[PDB]
RNA sequence: GGUUGCGGCCAUAUCUAGCAGAAAGCACCGUUCCCCGUUCGAUCAACCGUAGUUAAGCUGCUAAGAGCAAUACCGAGUAGUGUAGUGGGAGACCAUACGCGAAACUAUUGUGCUGCAAUCU
RNA sequence: CCUAAGGGGGACUCAUGGAGAACAGAAAUCUCCAGUAGAACAAAAGGGUAAAAGUCCCCUUGAUUUUGAUUUUCAGUGUGAA
RNA sequence: GAGGUAAAGCGAAUGAUUAGAAGUCUUGGGGUUGAAAUGACCUUAACUUAUUCUCAAACUUUAAAUAUGUAAGAAGUCCUUG
């Protein structure tokens, strides 16, 4: 057996993670969280700085960034909405060796939401985690194990799947 | 640019965990706390209620630990339930209750504590512990071992807990993990627990789904449809089974279509065998020669 | 300044064995100790409760008390010109049955079995152990084994 | 500054190296341990000559430096700088202490110098060269012996260069394709591990 | 709106600069000059 | 003999790269009314066993595999050491006598065994 | 020095490296992979610890009461500590 | 039973340490390419890989000799049952 054309080897999105690393805390971070909750429909979570850097103007445990994880159809919809801004053209140096890819928009109004002067514009970070069926093996509590080499997601498979499913171009 | 990590020194100094910890199956912290017995109760064993859930089965075993390995006292599986009248949903919360009741009754039959320590014969969902009878042997004490499975209020392991407790076993527990426990108002709503014991949640899903999404109802509750089992007669399936479980809790092994020797002979055909030293030496010599 | 704390000088004695750190295998907790048992004492560094003092590490004694998680062991320690009876409370992680009991208890059974059979056969058997005696006479055959003559070898340097 | 070497000749103390416990230690006088044509291949210099210790003793880093310089100077003067590869085989890792630089109160000394602790039969200096250059290299070591205290022997090695093989086993392993160059040293064939990698690394391996 | 926060997984209790953040380890961002 | 649940010893069981896996089991797998937990039904909870798959997990086999384990006309009775002499030597140290006796190295072999219960082409 | 940095329970895995993501760069945040501990555990050093003893969360006061036995230092006295 | 000293080890962890060789610089400079492309080349220095010389009272997988704990019965063993 060991057929590469097996039903359970199908690539599909595991999760899409939206990151806005506003360098400060307060009103700007709160409005970035509002933007993320608007786009995803889910309450985002705020990340604290791991340590203090004077150059970046951050200190340890200061709430810096906000991010949210979306899975399922909503992740697909947000991903294609963001690929529209990228006009469906990623680079070969956007796909990791583990088969994940990401891009970054620069203005969040290009996605297609209403603009408010009070909110302003925030850039946004898109990352897609790819994976086949059976990843629960690496995430379950009991009998947790690792995924076999053939079942792993890599750069070439993800690039080809992205080109096929979106008719987009990966600029090598 | 970076150092290769998996060196021979990395493997030489690696201390592999316990075999059953590397399999991710035994929590040895919890196992030590469960198994270890008071040293002044010298050879008296502690009895564990091992409750494990697979994708298709509920396994309930009464176990005592020894140096050569654990020893099963009795065991009740969920696939025994069709004998008692429960054929579908062999992993319900109610199937968990039935398996717990079955293992409790079977253990008490093995010990001889049947007429004494009958249990809760009229299941109303009230929290209760098996109290000892004065001037008589104490109830069989058993401790729940849920393994790696998380403790949540409403989990199915505590269904086996409640069934075994109602079956006459003394199993120490609290009612704050049962379905129907109000955490804000720290009392148990026994009505909802009784609902869960007799498949009430499943019956309500059948009734609620049938009038809203009939197509999904046809796929999810197929077996009930071809069995002509509606919601209103779901409860009796459990209610009778309990009675049946109490009528004859003895273990009847499945009659085996083949003998042990036939099974072994059949299985041995599909088992690759290790190459002899000479075989792999010849392979190495051939690979050397074909390298010229 | 001298330091004479409780665990001074136990850097290597109380260390775990190489590639043997971590959880205790549970046969340690399944063993049964009765009053009168002979037990070896070996401190386990990973359990700090009920730990013996470094003097008792490597000593063997008699169980006199059995508690929930511990045994009391009697040790005789030299203090000057006599022995003093010491009573040490040890958790069972630092305790192991002495293997000298199981060998002697088997010789008792074997002596009893040999004695009863000799009475059945109406003969005698000697049960006292004997030290190794000088070997008897013997004849060495040289068929295929004619003596080979050796000589001391000359001096050489091998570097 | 320096006491006479007789004050530190014998291994009376335990080894006292640089560590997190003594930190203000000076540097050894010897810094170079390989001289001559140290990049020569194994086949170029078959003859090995050792200066061997007949003493359980301490040699200062100053003596190591002086003997190294003496041997190097003589051999390069007589036969050329590229006719040999000289290697000093002892590194001074033991710290000597000096007290004066009251009385016996608080007499723990300060680091004063470095010495190598050598045993009987321990090789001090090794010189790989050609056979025709024997008498020169020997005379290079015989002079260096004057810079050392105690007794040293000049021993002509049975082995090929700095290899652990005799001059006959090396030739056998060489004509059998079991030896490859590694710069100044060689790698030997192994009958363990990946067969394909072993065969690739030693193409001329006449397997038996 | 709710405000959950990302939890701490690391053990570095010290409030200092992190490992491998040295100057001159970076390339020339203005190499095109 | 396979498989599961619970284990004992805790790598001969681990690691890397390949290949195969009948039956059952296990597994991935499907869904969100209900108990429950999340930024996210991903993990955790519950429901169905129904729609699918051996792709992965798991199991076994392969490799002059890494590691590990064991053995030894391997090294070596070497290194070290208890005891002895009005032994040698200026000394450093060394030899001898009666005893004990390594580690590395080298070579070869192996690569989980097993207890209770249940189950299976 | 510490009302937790004591006690119980639960969940998680650390240092670091690699490959990726707007501003963002050697260092901000996000993701995956590797990761026997190369981290952390108040404070010296040593030992100990990985579904924890580490990190985070929930509940708490056993850091309570009574008076004996024992270990260390030891005279087998006291004190401290256990 | 216990031990971690002698010895041994360092192509075993930690720490110290000599020399080349082969690779990568894409996250080092100098020079030489370019009318500019960071996209090559010569070089040294970095790392990486397999090697190489030498070490440790406060290093260590291993590990003696001597010394050291216990046992070798009648207060024991077995059988039955208070």
């Amino acid at each position: 057996s060991d057929k590469s054309q097996n039903v359970m080897r199908e690539l599909r999105i595991e999760k899409l993670v939206l990151n806005i690393c506003v360098g400060e805390s307060g009103d700007r971070l709160t409005r970035a969280a509002k933007v993320l909750e608007q786009l995803s429909g889910q309450t985002p979570v705020q990340s604290k700085a791991r340590y203090t850097v004077r150059t970046f103007g951050i200190r340890r445990n200061e709430k810096i960034a906000v991010h949210v994880t979306v899975r399922g159809p909503k992740a697909e919809e947000i991903l294609e909405r963001g690929l529209k801004v990228k006009e469906y053209q990623l680079r070969s140096k956007n796909f990791s060796a583990t088969g994940n890819f990401g891009f970054g928009i620069d203005e969040h109004i290009d996605l297609g939401i209403k603009y408010d002067p009070s909110i302003g514009i925030y850039g946004m970070d898109f990352y897609v985690v790819m994976g086949r069926a059976g990843a629960r093996v690496t995430r379950r509590k009991r009998a947790r194990s690792t995924i076999g080499n053939s079942h792993k997601t890599n750069k070439e498979d993800t690039i080809q799947w992205f080109k096929t499913r979106y008719d987009a171009e990966v600029l090598d | 640019m970076q150092k290769e990590f998996r060196t021979s020194a990395y493997h030489s100094r690696f201390q592999t965990p316990f075999r059953r910890r590397q399999e991710g199956k035994t929590d040895y912290y919890q196992r030590k706390r469960l198994v270890t017995q008071h040293k002044a109760k010298y050879n008296s064993p502690k009895y564990r209620l091992v409750v494990r859930f697979t994708n298709k089965d509920i396994i309930a075993q009464i176990v005592s630990a020894h140096i050569t390995g654990d020893v099963v006292f009795t065991a009740a599986y969920a696939h025994e339930l069709p004998r008692y009248g429960i054929k579908y949903g062999l992993t319900n919360w109610s199937a968990a209750y039935a398996v717990g009741l079955l293992v409790a009754r079977r253990a008490l039959q093995k010990l001889g504590l049947d007429e004494t320590y009958t249990g809760v014969e009229e299941v109303e969902g009230e929290f209760e512990l098996t109290e000892a009878v004065e001037d008589g042997p104490r109830p069989f004490k058993v401790f729940l071992d849920i393994g790696l499975q998380r403790t949540t209020t409403g989990a199915r392991v505590f269904g086996v807990l409640k069934g075994a407790s109602d079956g006459g076993l003394y199993v120490p527990h609290s009612p704050n993990r049962f379905p129907g426990w109000d955490i804000e108002a720290e009392e148990l709503d026994a009505e909802l627990l009784r609902k869960y014991i007799f498949g009430g949640h499943v019956a309500e899903y059948m009734e609620e789904l049938l009038d809203d999404d009939e197509e999904k109802y046809k796929s999810i509750f197929k077996n009930y449809i071809e069995e002509e089992i509606e919601s209103e007669d779901v409860e009796e399936i459990y209610a009778n089974a309990h009675e049946a479980i109490r009528a004859d809790p003895s273990f009847k092994p499945t009659e085996k279509k083949f003998t042990k020797e036939q099974y072994k002979a059949e299985s041995k055909k599909y088992r690759q065998q290790k190459l002899t030293r000479a075989e792999r030496q010849a392979k190495v010599a051939k690979k050397i020669a074909e390298f010229k | 300044g001298k330091s004479r704390g409780y665990r001074s000088g136990t850097r290597y004695a109380f260390q775990r064995d190489f590639k043997k750190h971590g959880a205790i295998p549970l046969s340690t907790y399944l063993k049964v100790y009765k009053v009168g048992d002979i037990v070896d004492i070996k401190a386990n560094g990973s359990i700090q409760k009920g730990m013996p003092h470094k003097y008792y590490h490597g000593k063997t004694g008699i169980v006199y008390n059995v508690t929930k998680s511990s045994v009391g062991v009697i040790i005789n320690k030299v203090v000057g010109n006599r022995y003093i009876e010491k009573r040490v409370n040890l958790r069972v992680e630092h305790v192991k049955h002495s293997a000298c009991r199981q060998e002697f208890l088997n010789r008792v059974k074997s002596n009893a079995a040999k004695k009863r059979e000799a009475k059945a056969n109406g003969e005698t058997v000697y049960l006292k152990r004997q030290a190794a005696k000088p070997r008897g006479s013997r004849i060495i055959s040289t068929e295929g084994n004619i003596p080979q003559t050796l000589a001391p070898v000359a001096y050489e340097t091998f570097i | 500054a320096r006491r006479p070497a007789r004050c530190y000749r014998y291994c009376k103390n335990k080894p006292y190296p640089k560590s997190r416990y003594n930190r203000a230690v000076p540097d050894a006088k010897i810094r170079i341990y390989d001289l001559g044509r140290k990049k020569a291949t194994v086949d170029e210099f078959p003859l090995c000559i050792h200066l061997v210790s007949n003493e359980l003793e301490q040699l200062s880093s100053e003596a190591l430096e002086a003997a190294r310089i003496c041997a190097n100077k003589y051999i390069t003067k007589v036969s050329g700088r590229d006719s040999f590869h000289l290697r000093v085989r002892v590194h001074p890792f033991h710290v000597l202490r000096i007290n004066k630089m009251q009385g016996m109160r608080g007499a723990w000394g300060k680091p004063h110098g470095l010495a190598a602790r050598v045993s009987i039969g321990q090789i001090i200096m090794s010189a790989r060269t050609k056979d025709s250059n024997k008498d020169v290299v020997i005379e290079g070591l015989r002079r260096a012996r004057y810079k050392f205290p105690g007794q040293q022997k000049i021993i002509i090695s049975k082995k090929w260069g700095f290899t652990p093989l005799n001059r006959d086993e090396y030739i056998a392993k060489k004509t059998n394709g079991e030896v490859i160059d590694d710069g100044a040293y060689v790698k030997f064939l192994s009958r363990k591990g990946n067969l394909e990698a072993n065969l690739q690394q030693f193409p001329n391996y006449q397997y038996s | 709106p709710s405000a959950p926060s990302r939890e701490v997984v690391k053990k570095n209790t010290s409030s200092k600069k992190s490992d491998a953040a040295p100057a001159s380890a970076d390339p020339a961002k203005a190499k095109k000059k």
